[PDB]
């Protein structure tokens, strides 16, 4: 069965990409044909962005020796504008112009995951419906291969021209194929411009330094395909046989030596036995009509029967085998079986919220690793061209120009999915615990509840206000 | 490698034999034709008495049932090596693809398939409404004889006797010939269909020439079959009551071409002759496990991994049509 | 089975550098294959470093009689310092520029985990884009070989050259082989610089003395890659002979002697009874259509039958041998299956919190031992930049200077992956009783909750003040 | 277009049956003219000269 | 099944035929070989007077420009039940690994495939320069002689009128036979290679041995090319003037093995003459659709699916050099 | 090591050629000798007997 699918021993970087195509391609067939991966994909987006992706600026004021508040009001007029930048109704803010902001995180999440990377570009999109001409655009992961589909090369590599020491410089982005029948031409694209402009982001897991691609699917998932393969041909193959039935007809006849002899001289010239008993034998079977059920008996004339003896009868095994590997994947690709096929065998209390707040506190971690990334890409190129428009003021005392330190003033947070709810009793102990001890702050208070401080404290003012005027009891 | 989808013509222009006498289809899952187990004609007289109701009446065991179908399974490449059919100017840039001109070669190849199919089913149509007799037979492949049954008085000669040749071109009138041939047909005559030049001395004679109508008259449509295949089917025009015609079809064999017809040749006959297309089993593991045992033809589009390793269409088909009638047609040598 | 995979009996130095390339290559080989590495490698990740990796610096005040508030002020000023620093948007800390401080870390630790070593190298970058011109670029320990790939030496041994007593004083750099075509060329790289700054940092856990590589993980994997291999082979085998069927055709014919006679006299001249007897039998199987379900019984004329006959039919006993073994190794490479494939089985309370507890705290002693290193190594080379760029200013009152205190000087800690969460009611009881009984100090009290004292006092300070002006309750 | 293959499998790949000769000089006419604009021009009859 | 790019040897040893006469590759996108398309020798005298200049220059129109390439595609199995060519203690372990063996077993197969197409190739290269008439023939393929055009005074003979071992073996000189046959060369003779007893009755002669120089005295890189293939070409040494060669290869055919040389042979003429290596299509549907229809060699490992569940590797090529001048040397027979 | 096949299909599966003599005895030897300390041995000069 290791012949239909073949690891090499190497780095496995150049173990890899020579069968890149292959095993994407298997990972393409699976995904399509299996619900798992829909599921997969499905929960990650709803634990890593769930609802939204907030955006949180937080220039180092300490640092740059801008004050607190003035960073807090300019983070303010920038919130404001983002949010009312990227709410757009008519799915204007891509050059494909049919994604908001929610769908560009939503496929940079589900590529990255896919393929292990992710391609967007910053675009100067001319539609005036917007105060800010940059869109971005994803680029396929089929695009980038060496021009014209040659093989990897000295410096130029699966696509991308790198130098002897690795730094990624630029990409050929083959055309598109769809239809399905367009050539493609490689196009060169750098990775970012000169002045620190994220141009294409290119963001990608590397396991290994050199590496240029990111993880795979299939390359563990090949065993449910053979799995899943086997199971539905035994179970086809037990149904089928659990009452498979010969209905011949055989008689006392076999006088052993004159049966012999009979069929001996039939053989060399006495056919007319053969005949006068076939006949005989169908004259029977007309006379008889010689019927099992509500079907005819097929018809055997006698000394000739089927031997339908069979191999062992020991249970299959087949339970505690899938239950095993089904356990066995399943906190190996990470997401836990029984929710992402949702058993109810025999789980406990202390199963469940501890199996809860790990694959949870795992799930801030994949979050955190694969989504800041791309929302701190697009906000510094949003940034930018906030700038350039004189859209937010940035503060007088500058320590550092916004060119200089756009990492220093493009700093930024963002929030995924919404506010955690797994037992109740649990959030609502902590939540009171912390509030009397004072041991939560703005900042993690709000990363906990999904809200925010301003917001609830104004709210609470217009709250206690209503209350009395209207007669209520704050 | 394409799927079986892939089979789209929209072109059914067989020569009005096999859509107008022949529409008889019968695809089995069965190898043989078993005209016992076809019901043909039906036992359609008898009634019962006003008391009780009689016996059961079957399909009524046709005495012979047993013949090989012509299993012709036929292949091409679509090695994407050639340039294409290029209708004219639209856009090369798609041939160009390897995807394009792969399946619309595919669709090129699989059209030349059941053209030839079909051009091999004209001629034994031709064999069968001409004689009666159908030759089953290829090399490594036994001939059987398949015989509808036609007549003595269905192979009545003009040459004997007295010539169409031999008589006078300018006052002796064919037409008693005419009715002569038509009486023992089983049937009216309604078409004249000749080949060329057995039409030509046809109408050699002036009563022929002054009898017939070139008006068009439009009786049926048959004038509307001959606008779709005007290429070799040809509406001569009215004879009065009878329609007038010439097939001068052509079949291009392995280095030379030929016409179908013979040199001087008549069937006189309905136009509703009953024809049946009993097809035998296809021998395509394809077929069998998705239930294509029984139908009319079988394309596929397959890739061979290995000594031959290429990518191939892949036509199958086994056609064994004959004339449930053979005295419908009485066939006629001429002078 | 011993066959293929050979122990020597020796010194486990000895013992593993000879086979070095065999084991490292299955080692690549079975983590390439096999999720489970995967899954050891991120859980590591997530325990160790988890969102991030805190820098705390604490000059030794008390011991360079450096004020305690001088050395705090100086702190905040490097750690602004080192966040700015660290934060960079444009993956530019590194030579490759791809990868932040973030994924040095990952890198690192997963290759010190790995291979039991990471290859850290303080360079100095160009790019005028941060202040600071120090860049560390982690090199592949492919490259560590002697020169030309010469077997182990006196003193040049396995890449490293050494004095007797053992000391390493520099590296044999092979050339990396990406592409798969480049030749290696080894190039000198001393451990250290003589003023003690840190140009090699080469973190590796020595099992015993003498030792110059780290640990494996194949050497202790081979097992699950046959066992998997033999559970797999061992399904498909029972899968496909549940209903293996023979169908054959015997008759009653068999005259013994007759028979006997008839098959000689064939031999000899009489094969047309043979002959004659196969057209019967042909003729026979054609009358008859001798067919069983949707398919043909395949041709037997009589006499002949096959003899499937089995083995012993006992349960395999794979189930209990599997969860034995799962059980065994799990709690072998460490971390326990009950979550490394995530089984509920039975398991109960005090089950879920011991055993959540103990992995938790060998976890921080794993991140303790190979965290710290690489941290400390790469705080100290930023910190004499620093001192380098006068960024920071150092005590007037330096009893010992920086290039003489550096461990000293440079003393800190760091903090590891977020606030713990298990059951809730645990966390909440140990933290009243420990502010109600004054036993946990600021720098403990950060340590177990993932914060800091500082800030959250201010936050509080803003919590009070901003409920007092909008009416809330503080 | 004639050969068949047995009832059991199939036989070998048919190609273009290599054309015995099969080089000559197409006739590449390239020809050209002016249309300097100092004719008056074919007039079909009285459509606004 | 291993890829494409497994087909690393770094080995190419041909002896001295296609490597240094042959050198001028020609692979095709087309079947066969079109002499009318290569350039070869370019129409290169005249001028254009100084005002103007003349017509366009093209390939001029070679004459014959048809003929048939060896397309060889052979191919062998790799399949792992063989105990391989162990080189000494290299950790027969790896062996023991059906990858390694699998691996080392396609490079061992693919060499015995591209040494046995070499050696076809220098079989024909003996055809060629020695007789101008190459024998392009196979079962199941027709007889093609591809001649080059060797004129008669290039196969003029010893034997005819005195012979060299009907001279004195003492006195005579068969330098004045040396000059005799390379005047009518077309050019000047640098390599006097014989077949073994050719020059031992070459060197029969005493003036040869007292003429000939046994010291290096390196003349070109035909030492350096004889210390690479050490095997069967043997640099006797000076006979002067000119280089004194012996080859001395031998093809292994299907039973028996013997000499590619004939008996007694002689080519005159010199190490740069020009030889054609023109290469027709190659009929792989992978070539074709990856572009490797024009190219020296094409290998795969491939597996097949059936009757011969198996896997192979394939070896496909379509070699059909030649002498671009056959009057360049002088073929003759010896005493 | 020679033939080739026709540019239609391949030929048939080649061989290891069959060997007409295979059985020959090969010359088992198993020697061996005492290394009893009770020997002065070949000593090296003066590497510290």
């Amino acid at each position: 069965q290791l012949r239909s699918w073949n690891p090499p021993s190497e780095s496995v970087d150049a173990a890899l990409l020579p069968n890149f195509t292959r095993g994407n391609a298997r990972a393409d067939d699976l995904v399509r044909n299996n619900g798992y991966a829909a599921n997969a994909i499905q929960l990650h987006q709803d634990h890593i962005v769930g609802s939204f992706f907030r955006l949180s600026h937080r220039p180092s004021w300490r640092y740059l020796g801008i004050g607190e508040e003035e960073a807090r009001a300019f983070s303010r007029e920038v919130e404001a504008a983002w949010k009312e930048f990227a709410e757009d109704d008519c799915c204007c803010i891509d050059v494909e112009r049919k994604r908001t902001f929610t769908m560009m995180i939503r496929e940079g999440v589900a590529m990255h995951a896919f393929n292990g990377e992710l391609f967007v570009q910053a675009t100067w999109d001319t539609s005036s419906s917007r105060l800010f001409r940059t869109q971005f655009r994803m680029v396929s992961p089929k695009r980038i291969s060496n021009p014209n589909n040659t093989g990897d090369s000295r410096n130029c590599r699966a696509g991308v021209q790198i130098n002897d020491s690795g730094a990624a410089l630029g990409y050929y982005v083959s055309e598109d194929g769809y239809p399905g029948w367009m050539p493609q031409k490689w196009t060169w694209i750098p990775r970012e411009l000169p002045g620190g402009r994220a141009s294409f982001i290119h963001v990608f897991e590397p396991v290994e330094d050199g590496q240029t691609r990111g993880a795979n699917v299939f390359y563990s998932v090949m065993e449910q395909m053979k799995m899943l393969d086997t199971l539905q041909n035994t179970q086809l193959q037990s149904a089928i046989v659990k009452a498979m039935y010969a209905a011949t007809i055989e008689s006392e006849l076999d006088t052993q030596s004159a049966m012999d002899f009979i069929l001996g001289a039939n053989s060399q010239e006495q056919r007319e036995r053969l005949t006068g008993w076939i006949g005989e034998i169908a004259a029977y079977y007309a006379a008889a009509p010689v019927r099992l059920g509500g079907a005819k008996v097929p018809h055997l004339m006698p000394g000739d029967s089927l031997n339908l003896q069979t191999a062992q009868d020991t249970d299959n095994g087949y339970s505690v085998f899938e239950q095993s590997l089904l356990r066995y994947i399943a906190a190996g690709l990470g997401v836990s079986y029984e929710q992402l096929s949702r058993n109810y065998a025999q789980m406990s209390y202390s199963t469940a919220r501890a199996s809860a707040n790990e694959s949870w506190a795992y799930f801030m971690g994949r979050r955190k690793f694969v989504a800041s990334r791309q929302a701190s890409q697009m906000f510094l190129c949003w940034l930018e061209e906030a700038i350039v428009r004189r859209v937010v003021t940035l503060p007088s005392k500058a320590r550092f120009s916004f060119q200089e330190a756009r990492s220093a003033w493009g700093n930024c947070d963002w929030i995924g999915s919404g506010r955690m709810a797994i037992d109740g009793l649990k959030e609502v102990q902590e939540a009171v615990m912390l509030i009397e001890a004072g041991l939560s702050t703005y900042e993690k208070e709000c990363a906990k509840r999904g809200d925010d401080y301003q917001e609830i404290f104004a709210q609470q003012v217009r709250e206690t206000m209503e209350r009395r005027a209207a007669g209520l009891k704050p | 490698a394409q799927l079986l989808a892939a089979n789209e013509q929209k072109f059914k222009f067989d020569p009005l034999f096999l859509r107008l006498f022949f529409r008889e289809s019968y695809p089995f899952t069965t190898e043989k034709v078993y005209l016992s187990q076809i019901p043909g004609l039906v036992n359609m007289a008898l009634y019962v008495s006003p008391i009780v109701s009689g016996e059961v009446i079957r399909s009524r065991g046709g005495s012979t049932s047993e013949f090989t179908p012509g299993y012709v399974k036929p292949k091409h490449e679509v090695n994407p090596q050639m340039t294409l059919r290029r209708l004219p100017d639209e856009d090369p840039q798609n041939l160009a693809d390897p995807a394009y001109r792969r399946r619309r070669i595919i669709m090129q190849n699989m059209r030349d398939e059941e053209l030839a199919i079909a051009q091999v089913e004209e001629m034994q149509a031709v064999s069968a409404v001409l004689k009666g007799k159908y030759t089953m037979t290829g090399e490594a492949f036994d001939p059987v004889e398949v015989d509808m049954g036609r007549s003595e008085e269905n192979n009545i000669t003009q040459s004997g006797g007295t010539e169409w040749s031999k008589r006078d071109k300018s006052t002796y009138d064919p037409t008693d010939d005419i009715e002569a041939y038509a009486l023992n047909a089983s049937g009216v005559v309604n078409i004249i269909v000749f080949d060329p030049k057995g039409w030509a001395l046809f109408r050699s004679f002036k009563a022929v020439k002054e009898k017939l109508d070139t008006r068009r008259g439009s009786n049926s449509e048959l004038e509307t079959a001959v606008k779709d295949l005007g290429k070799a089917v040809s509406y001569k025009g009215m004879y009065g009551d009878v329609a007038i015609v010439v097939y001068s079809g052509q079949y291009v064999e392995n280095g030379v071409k030929k016409n179908f017809l013979p040199d001087n040749t008549m069937v006189l006959g309905n136009t509703q002759a009953r024809g049946l297309r009993t097809y035998g089993c296809i021998q395509d593991a394809d077929a069998q496990r998705e239930g294509i045992n029984a139908s009319a033809r079988y394309p596929k589009n397959w890739v061979t991994t290995g000594d031959p390793a290429r990518e191939f269409t892949m036509i199958q088909s086994a056609p064994l049509m004959l004339l449930a009638d053979p005295d419908e047609f009485v066939s006629v040598q001429l002078a």
